[PDB]
């Protein structure tokens, strides 16, 4: 039954700051996407050049 | 009599606390016939892992007799009266009330009284409930959409309590003993914690002196008083994805983490989820209802049916939206519905913020259309906001949203953020958590 | 918090992201120019027309 379906661990993957079940992950929001839009913003600059 | 009035007249909720940490609270009303039950503070939330699944084997429980009235007696005297006892159990607030004559207000506080204190939990009853239990999850489980909300919550909070399903383990039922039963009772339906709410033809103060009497916890040490705070549940941009090719149609589910109950945006999420609103194939509207998504809906037969919603909870909440389609539609509709969201952040117009804003005060006088409904609203409001809000007052803050707002508060909880995904059925068109997540900007 | 900062007032709107890579190109180049050229030429010292230059350069008659 669907109630003995669950999410399995991705800790092992999980970014180091939404890694605690128990903190709202969106503290750490702003960074994790700041910081990826950041590589890719970069990436554009480089390219642009 | 302008609608306006007709509000401020509306008598007020009165509400009284006892010694033991009971609040007592009813809105009087001529009614002859009423209504009244315990809300307690209580759910799946506050299981752990070993008990998944209590409040709702207590829930079965609650009704079938109390150590002074077994069965038969419970049932006989109750029936006997005209009465109508029914109850639930969801994540995080639990509800036990009767539906009688405004006559026996006082008897039925007795009643519930009896049934949240001296429960049975007659061991040979508990053993065939655990057979119904089974038996009832075997049914829900052919609920796409419940299937579909419990998977949202499974992933979109994994990893946390809010991650459970109400009814618990397909283990727990199994195995929960009457002891298990037991101290769940013990533990959470505490006075703090409950509420006794009525609606109809009764008087606050008979009410509430029913109420000391039978209501009579004790509080010794500090602890008892005290109402604990539940850890927080960690919301996570990611997907569950429960194929099956053999199912008609397939359910799709999106949503973002909610603020919670006492966040005053949930007004303003409000009114956007009314501009977006719901669709049925039976909505006699048809191409001219006003929800772009419903006509496009119609337009291009995208779905079965479609509908917003924004679940609050004490500290989180989850706002999306779910939606029943064909297998071969289900990208042209989450197309489109991702559309509409970018829409609200970006485009919201006054006109919409307008039709939106009477369309929920609307449903909001709806939530209280009879003493039942009423009692719900007084029962929730003191367990979540504390205290009640009049409709005099929502209006009020209602009133207060537009265009402006509702596309910074959406733009807010919405644009650029990692949703929660749950799809059921023949699901291989709708696809990529990547493709979707880029349709949270721009729109 | 730069990485809040910077997600919150370049990279979410799609339009402040535009346009901080145009600004952004702008001053990397000028940057990267500037040093690369320094560093092909220190790399290369009194071998360049650039350093001979003075010998003949309005340097005789
Ligand atoms: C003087 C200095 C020179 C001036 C240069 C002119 C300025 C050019 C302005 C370009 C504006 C860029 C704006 C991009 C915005 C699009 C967008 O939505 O984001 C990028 C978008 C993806 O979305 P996200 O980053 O995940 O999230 C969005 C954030 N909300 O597009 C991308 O994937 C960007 C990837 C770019 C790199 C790809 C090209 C690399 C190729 C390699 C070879 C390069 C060299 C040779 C090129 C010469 C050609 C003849």
């Amino acid at each position: 039954v669907h109630n003995d379906v669950t999410v399995p661990d991705f800790s092992a993957y999980r970014r180091e700051d939404v890694m605690d079940a128990t903190t709202s992950s969106q503290t750490s929001s702003e960074d994790r996407k700041g910081f990826s839009y950041l590589v890719t913003a970069t990436a554009c600059v480089a390219t642009a050049y | 009599a302008t609608y306006a009035q007709t509000l401020q007249n509306i008598p007020e909720t009165n509400v009284t606390t006892l010694d033991n940490g009971l609040r007592v609270a009813s809105e009087e009303s001529s009614q002859p016939t009423c209504t009244v039950g315990v809300w307690i503070g209580a759910g799946s939330r506050y299981e752990n892992e070993k008990n998944n699944g209590a409040g709702y084997f207590v829930e079965h429980l609650a009704f079938k007799g109390t150590k002074k009235r077994p069965c038969a007696a419970f049932e006989k005297e109750v029936e006997s009266m005209g009465a109508h006892f029914n109850g639930y159990t969801s994540r995080e607030q639990t509800a036990f009330y009767i539906k009688a004559l405004s006559k026996d207000m006082p008897k039925v506080v007795e009643l519930l009284a009896d049934v949240v204190q001296n429960c049975a939990l007659e061991e040979s009853q508990i053993e065939k409930e655990r057979g119904v239990i089974l038996q009832e999850l075997k049914e829900m489980d052919n609920d796409m959409t419940n299937v579909t909300f419990d998977y949202l919550h499974a992933t979109a909070f994994q990893g946390t309590a809010l991650a459970r399903t109400v009814e618990g383990t397909t283990e727990n039922i199994k195995h929960l003993t009457r002891a298990d039963l037991a101290s769940y009772i013990d533990t959470h339906f505490k006075a703090p914690r409950m509420v006794l709410a009525a609606a109809g033809g009764i008087s606050h103060k008979e009410l509430v002196d029913a109420a000391r009497q039978h209501f009579s916890g004790v509080s010794f040490t500090y602890k008892e008083d005290a109402v604990p705070i539940l850890p927080r549940c960690r919301f996570t941009g990611s997907e569950i994805r429960a194929r099956d090719d053999a199912l008609p149609v397939a359910h799709v589910a999106l949503a973002v983490e909610g603020p919670g109950w006492a966040d005053p945006d949930n007004v303003v999420l409000h009114v956007a989820n009314a501009i977006i609103g719901r669709y049925d194939r039976t909505f006699g509207g048809g191409k001219h209802l006003s929800s772009r998504l419903a006509a496009l809906a119609v337009e291009h037969k995208l779905c079965h049916s479609f509908q917003t919603f924004n679940t609050s909870y004490s500290d989180t909440g989850l706002f999306g939206f779910h939606f029943v389609a064909d297998p071969l539609s289900i990208d042209d509709m989450m197309f489109c519905a991702q559309g509409e969201w970018m829409r609200l952040c970006t485009s919201t117009t006054e006109s919409e913020v307008k039709r939106a804003k009477n369309h929920l005060r609307s449903a909001m006088v709806a939530q209280l259309d009879g003493t039942t409904p009423v009692c719900e609203t007084i029962g929730s409001h003191l367990l979540n906001y504390g205290r009640r809000i009049s409709l005099e007052e929502w209006d009020s803050r209602i009133s207060a949203v537009d265009a402006r707002m509702v596309r910074d508060v959406c733009s807010k909880y919405i644009y650029d953020k990692c949703p929660a995904l749950a799809a059921v059925g023949p699901i291989e068109q709708l696809l990529d958590y990547n493709r979707i997540r880029s349709g949270m900007y721009w729109i | 918090a730069l990485l809040r900062q910077a997600y919150s007032a370049l990279f979410r709107r799609t339009s402040t992201f535009a346009l901080t890579v145009v600004l952004g190109a702008v001053l990397f180049e000028r940057a990267f120019d500037q040093g690369a050229d320094a560093i092909f030429e220190h790399l290369n010292e009194g071998k360049l027309w650039k350093h001979i230059k003075h010998k003949y350069e309005a340097s005789e008659e």
